[PDB]
RNA sequence: ACCUCGAUGUUGGAUCAGGACAUCCCGAUGGUGCAGCCGCUAUUAAAGGUUCGUUUGUUCAACGAUUAAAGUCCUACGUGAUCUGAGUUCAGACCGGAGUAAUCCAGGUCGGUUUCUAUCUACUUUCAAAUUCCUCCCUGUACGAAAGGACAAGAGAAAUAAGGCCUACUUCACAAAGCGCCUUCCCCCGUAAAUGAUAUCAUCUCAACUUAGUAUUAUACCCACACCCACCCAAGAACAGGGUU
RNA sequence: UCUCUUACUUUUAACCAGUGAAAUUGACCUGCCCGUGAAGAGGCGGGCAUAACACAGCAAGACGAGAAGACCCUAUGGAGCU
RNA sequence: ACUGAACUCCUCACACCCAAUUGGACCAAUCUAUCACCCUAUAGAAGAACUAAUGUUAGUAUAAGUAACAUGAAAACAUUCU
RNA sequence: GUAAAUUUAACUGUUAGUCCAAAGAGGAACAGCUCUUUGGACACUAGGAAAAAACCUUGUAGAGAGAGUAAAAAAUUUAACA
RNA sequence: GCUACCUAAGAACAGCUAAAAGAGCACACCCGUCUAUGUAGCAAAAUAGUGGGAAGAUUUAUAGGUAGAGGCGACAAACCUA
């Protein structure tokens, strides 16, 4: 019976009645490790360098 | 309570021919209406593309003929004929399971008396004699054709393979040697009783017998499928398809004939008609009978080889 | 056993303690012998406590009926209707007292199982509560997954 | 397995069988009304209209009396076969041995039926009449049948 | 093999009171048109076949009387008569077997 | 000597086999004292298969003829309410030996009753996606010094297994069968290689990554809610099912 | 006999009617896998499974039924024989 | 930090959780003496208490409506037939 | 610090024991093996270690829909080279 | 009154080959080799088939005799009322 109140879906697609029916949204209990490109340049500016490289270097 | 009834319990002495007369002639104008598919409404014809399939038929078991080949080797046939096959109901392909369009197509005529109600609804509105079975042939959106037309054995060709279903011949509960081919015992060396027993069934640290053993019961009466059947000829008066070797099911049983489906003969279907065979707009009968090439037909210079 | 006799929940009778307080016990009626030694510790106590205890009590009404038995009784009468019947068959008369003033002390409602022990008829002040008591509302009463 | 298997396991054996009917039908050609258990009298009716085709066969046909001399066990019901059963089913073909359900026996409550040669100066079975066609279905039916006519 | 324990009375009510093992009820029974005693569909009244028999059993008897010994069969058609009733022009060859009776009003 | 002596029946064999891989064959790789054909050894792989006989009760063993091979093991040394009873091991008897004798021998031999009507659990078509050998061509080529002698690709023939069928043949005969005929479709992973850092070379990568590399997001079956006395049936123990225009 | 089994008949069988036993039975609302444990679990632990209820089969388990093991040992228990 | 006993505390009460064995307080039925007189008391006594002995007898189940067991055919019930 | 001990009188029953820690002996520095000694537990309650005799926590009896606790949950991941 | 042996007085043994016969084939009759069924069975030892004998050391009816520390035994520890 428990497992008959529970709906799962792949996707963000959920059916309209069952949206008509949600209430209060959980939150998640992960954080998202927020990748590296998505970063808002006042971070990278905030953020130090933590060490100078030598002028000849190729990396 | 409501006692039980037939069609004629009622009926008088005289009515009982009228009646029959009546509802023969309503049931053989019914299928002379739908002799002209491409007059009343056809739907669109497609070309054939190469990753698509067409419906198949239903068909009835007459028998087994020898047949025999240019270069004197003897293959046995089947005779399958096309009774009275229509296309019943098109379902589309989101309707059924998102994966592939079906079409229902019904079998050999049957009496109207000894249907079910809603069935003889369904066939009413069809404008069509009810048919003894129905199978689902699943197909393409390319390949639909309107229901309520007719399929004729030309709708396959000579140097073609296909696959037919049918209800294999029931024997009833049988013995685990018939049903298995389990050797039994030997017959007077000292054996008690046991000349046809299974013997053991298991072993004895399981305790217990596991699922899919093998133990005596019915058997035959299953749905089963031949692959590969090569059609030899087809004879365009009576409707028979010549299908190589042996079909499943006693005679005069219906078996559904479709396309096989083996990897071999994926796409070869190019040459065949592809909404189905339409004998109205062929604006050429085909001859009485069609045959390979590789078949010595009646009318033969008698082969000698060489 | 719970599961093999009835039960009950906490109550009063015609609520006794929120106005006045009223005596349950209505009736005493004592089957005492003359002569019979079953019926010595019945017949002292009649002849000492059961003046002591009518004056007492006054809203209970004792009769002694003086009859032959070979088994002393008591049977107390409720106002609620029920009646219970106890033997003083060869009891002293300290057990005899004991079980009258028992018999007093008690009201009419069965001894049986009393189903958790408290009655209240406003178990809540604040409000009892439900899935939205401790849960904020949103703009519009807008649904997760909404438009307008 | 018995597919397509006519001839019902009936006695001690095929010639126990054999006997059997040959029995019903001397009992049949006899009275010309016969009650038995049901399957039994099945098989007796099967041989019963063969019984008659020998008879229409002729009397001096050799194979036709060979036939009725087997299958007639008293010797006196040959003439009757003969000169009495084949001429009454002169003109008709195979329409003889009218068989029906009688409800069903005491002792072991056996599926029982009647057999009777037709002709039978023997009073009628109360045989199951059809609905008469003054009827109300019959006479709608009858109504649609004179309309159809008139249309036509 | 033996029952390793007994049966109880829960187990045998639900094996001999299910719908499978009890009595089904059946609707082919109407009254006979004639007679009115409550025949059965597809099979013969009983009371209308025990009154044919009764007929057929007066007239044999007296066949066997007319006929004398065993082994006889006329080799003649048959006609029975009764009271009063004269013999009909057309069954002049056939033998006549009149026991003592007023016609029925079934058999003519 | 822990359960069982108010009974847990034993060796071999028959029948049916479930499972492990520590693989006998079929698959894929590394090394080789691997030129080729045969081999040896190691990694991975348990879907499939793993013969018939003479002697002996034999499991083993020897031998004969084959095969791609004639695997090891567990399953109450699987399985006697399925079977057998040839040994073992009761009462009869003989021989060799022991004993005064009765009697005895982890000596041999002739003979010697195998019960059970199934109450419970379990189970009784999982509807399907086969494997192997051989022949021909390649080729008498790759390879040697000579004998010898391959792969891969292709074509064709079978055998077995599974599933059906009766037109021939055969047992038979309005049927059922085999000795007859017809059909049978995807991989699997261990390594072999690109670019490239940690460690500016190089490095197949429990580095990020690119290939051989994934058959599957498989397709075939089967999927019609209530005419039903009764009759027939290629349907069937009963029930159910198909037909009755 | 077997490679290698098949067909039919009778009995049996299954259904209908009549009559009507016996061994057996602690109570049972009586599942599978792994583990555990008087050391081989339907009933215990962890998982999995799971509307109810007849009929026909089968014999893997219920250390299945029957016979207070005959084999072995013990008893200051017997008896036959020398 | 929390959970977690029949350990300990808390309100009230306390003789009220070992086999064999041993000590003790009561006690059902019955009969007898004397009471009592809708079923009791004080004493004396004894064939004095049964969820178990493959216990004895009787009843009734389970297996089970199971295994099993019957009557050659037609008819006029004279008779005839296989 | 504690409250038991000896003697006298009258008797039964127990005298076919297991595992764990420790010192040993035999065996294989095998055994859920056999034999001694010291102690514990079990053959009595409850909680824990998965179910669990013998390991750990815990004991003296009742009711409570109060409380504090006891024992009580396993962590580990690894080879370049001048 | 079964059975072992005996006593008295009886009875039976077709047909064929007859070598002459405790000879051969073979009935009745006596027995019980092997197989299958049965195993609470028809039966507390049977049925079907197949077998050994069947003019003799044969089979068999009747009455009588020998009895348990015994009888009887062409010794199987056989039989002496399952
Ligand atoms: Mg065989
Ligand atoms: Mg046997
Ligand atoms: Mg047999
Ligand atoms: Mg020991
Ligand atoms: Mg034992
Ligand atoms: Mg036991
Ligand atoms: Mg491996
Ligand atoms: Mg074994
Ligand atoms: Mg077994
Ligand atoms: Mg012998
Ligand atoms: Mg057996
Ligand atoms: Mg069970
Ligand atoms: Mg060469
Ligand atoms: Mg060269
Ligand atoms: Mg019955
Ligand atoms: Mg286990
Ligand atoms: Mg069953
Ligand atoms: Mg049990
Ligand atoms: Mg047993
Ligand atoms: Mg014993
Ligand atoms: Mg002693
Ligand atoms: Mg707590
Ligand atoms: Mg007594
Ligand atoms: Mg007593
Ligand atoms: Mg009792
Ligand atoms: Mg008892
Ligand atoms: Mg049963
Ligand atoms: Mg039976
Ligand atoms: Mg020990
Ligand atoms: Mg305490
Ligand atoms: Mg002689
Ligand atoms: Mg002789
Ligand atoms: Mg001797
Ligand atoms: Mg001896
Ligand atoms: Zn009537």
């Amino acid at each position: 019976t428990m497992m008959e109140r529970l709906h799962l879906f792949p996707d963000e697609y959920i059916p309209e009645d069952i949206l008509k029916n949600l209430v209060e949204e959980l939150p998640q209990p992960r954080k998202i490790p927020k990748r590296l490109d998505e970063y808002t340049q006042e971070e990278i500016d905030a953020f130090p360098r933590l060490w100078t490289p030598p002028e000849d270097y190729r990396l | 309570g409501k006692s039980g009834t037939w069609w004629d319990e009622h009926l008088s002495e005289e009515n009982v021919p009228f009646i029959k007369q009546l509802v023969s002639d309503e049931d053989k104008a019914q299928l002379a209406s739908k002799l002209c598919p491409l007059k009343d409404e056809p739907w669109p014809i497609h070309p054939w593309e190469p990753g698509s399939f067409r419906v198949g038929l239903i068909a009835l078991k007459l028998g087994m003929m020898p047949l025999w080949t240019k270069d004197g080797q003897k293959h046995v046939v089947t005779l399958l004929q096309v009774q009275d096959c229509h296309v019943l109901k098109y379902t589309s392909k989101e309707n059924c399971n998102g994966k592939m369009a079906t079409l229902s197509v019904g079998g050999k005529t049957v009496s109207r008396f000894r249907k079910a109600t809603s069935i003889l609804e369904f066939y009413r509105e069809l404008g069509l004699p009810p048919k003894q079975t129905v199978k689902i042939f699943n197909i393409t959106d390319n390949a639909a054709i309107k229901p309520g037309t007719p399929l004729y054995a030309a709708h396959f060709r000579p140097g073609q393979y296909v696959d037919v279903t049918a209800k294999t011949i029931g024997k009833g509960f049988q013995g685990v040697m018939k049903r298995w081919g389990f050797k039994g015992q030997p017959a007077t060396h000292g054996q008690t009783k046991t000349h046809r027993r299974p013997g053991a069934v298991a072993t004895g640290d399981i305790g217990r017998v596991w699922p899919g053993t093998k133990m005596p019961g019915k058997m035959g009466n299953i749905y089963r499928t031949e692959y590969g059947l090569k059609v030899w000829r087809i004879n365009t008066k009576h409707n028979i398809i010549y299908v190589n070797g042996s079909v499943p099911g006693h005679k005069n049983c219906l078996v559904k004939v479709k396309d096989s489906k083996l990897p071999a003969y994926k796409d070869l279907g190019k040459n065949l008609p592809f909404p189905t065979y339409f004998p109205d707009g062929d604006e050429e009968e085909l001859p009485e009978d069609l045959y390979d090439e590789n078949v010595c037909q009646p009318g033969a210079p008698s082969i000698t080889f060489a | 056993t719970a599961r093999g006799t009835p039960s009950r929940f906490l109550a009063s009778v015609l609520h006794n303690g929120l106005g006045r307080y009223v005596q349950q016990l209505q009736r005493l009626s004592f089957s005492v012998s003359r002569d019979g030694a079953s019926s010595r510790g019945a017949r002292e106590f009649v002849e000492r406590e059961v003046i002591d205890f009518a004056r007492r009590n006054p809203g209970v009404v004792i009769y002694v009926n003086s009859r032959p038995c070979c088994v002393p009784r008591v049977v107390a009468e409720y106002l609620n209707g029920a009646v219970r019947e106890e033997s003083i068959h060869c009891k002293s008369v300290e057990e005899i007292s004991t079980l009258v003033q028992k018999l007093a002390d008690q009201s009419g409602l069965d001894v049986i199982r009393i189903r958790k022990p408290f009655h209240t008829d406003n178990p809540s002040i604040q409000g009892q509560w439900h899935p939205f008591t401790n849960k904020p509302t949103t703009f519009r009463g807008l649904r997760p997954r909404e438009v307008q | 397995i018995s597919h397509g298997r006519v001839f019902r396991r009936m006695g001690l054996g095929p010639e126990s069988r054999i006997h059997l009917l040959r029995n019903l039908l001397t009992g049949l050609v006899r009275h010309e009304r016969i009650e038995a258990p049901w399957a039994r009298v099945d098989e007796m009716r099967g041989y019963a209209e063969k019984l008659i085709d020998y008879g229409k066969l002729g009397d001096t046909n050799e194979r036709a009396m060979r036939m009725a001399d087997f299958w007639l066990t008293e010797k006196d019901l040959i003439p009757k076969l003969f000169q009495v059963l084949a001429p009454r089913y002169k003109d008709q073909t195979g329409g003889y041995t009218r068989m029906l359900q009688i409800p069903n026996r005491s002792l072991d409550r056996a599926k029982m039926a009647v057999i009777e040669y037709k002709g039978n100066c023997l009073p009628p079975l109360p045989l199951p009449r059809r609905d008469s066609h003054l009827t109300l279905l019959n006479q709608l039916l009858q109504g649609l049948r004179q309309d159809l006519r008139q249309s036509q | 093999a033996a029952p390793k324990n007994r049966r109880t009375i829960e187990v045998n009510r639900c094996r001999r009171r299910n719908p499978q093992k009890l009595i089904k009820v059946k609707n082919n029974i109407d009254v006979c048109p004639e007679c009115g005693h409550l025949k059965q569909k597809h099979v013969l009244c009983a009371y209308c076949y025990e009154k044919v028999c009764k007929e057929t059993a007066e007239i044999r008897r007296q066949i066997g009387k007319q006929e004398g010994g065993p082994f006889k069969a006329p080799t003649i058609e048959t006609v029975v008569l009764y009271t009063g009733e004269t013999p009909s022009e057309q069954d002049q060859g056939k033998r006549i077997i009149e026991r003592d009776r007023k016609r029925p009003s079934w058999f003519t």
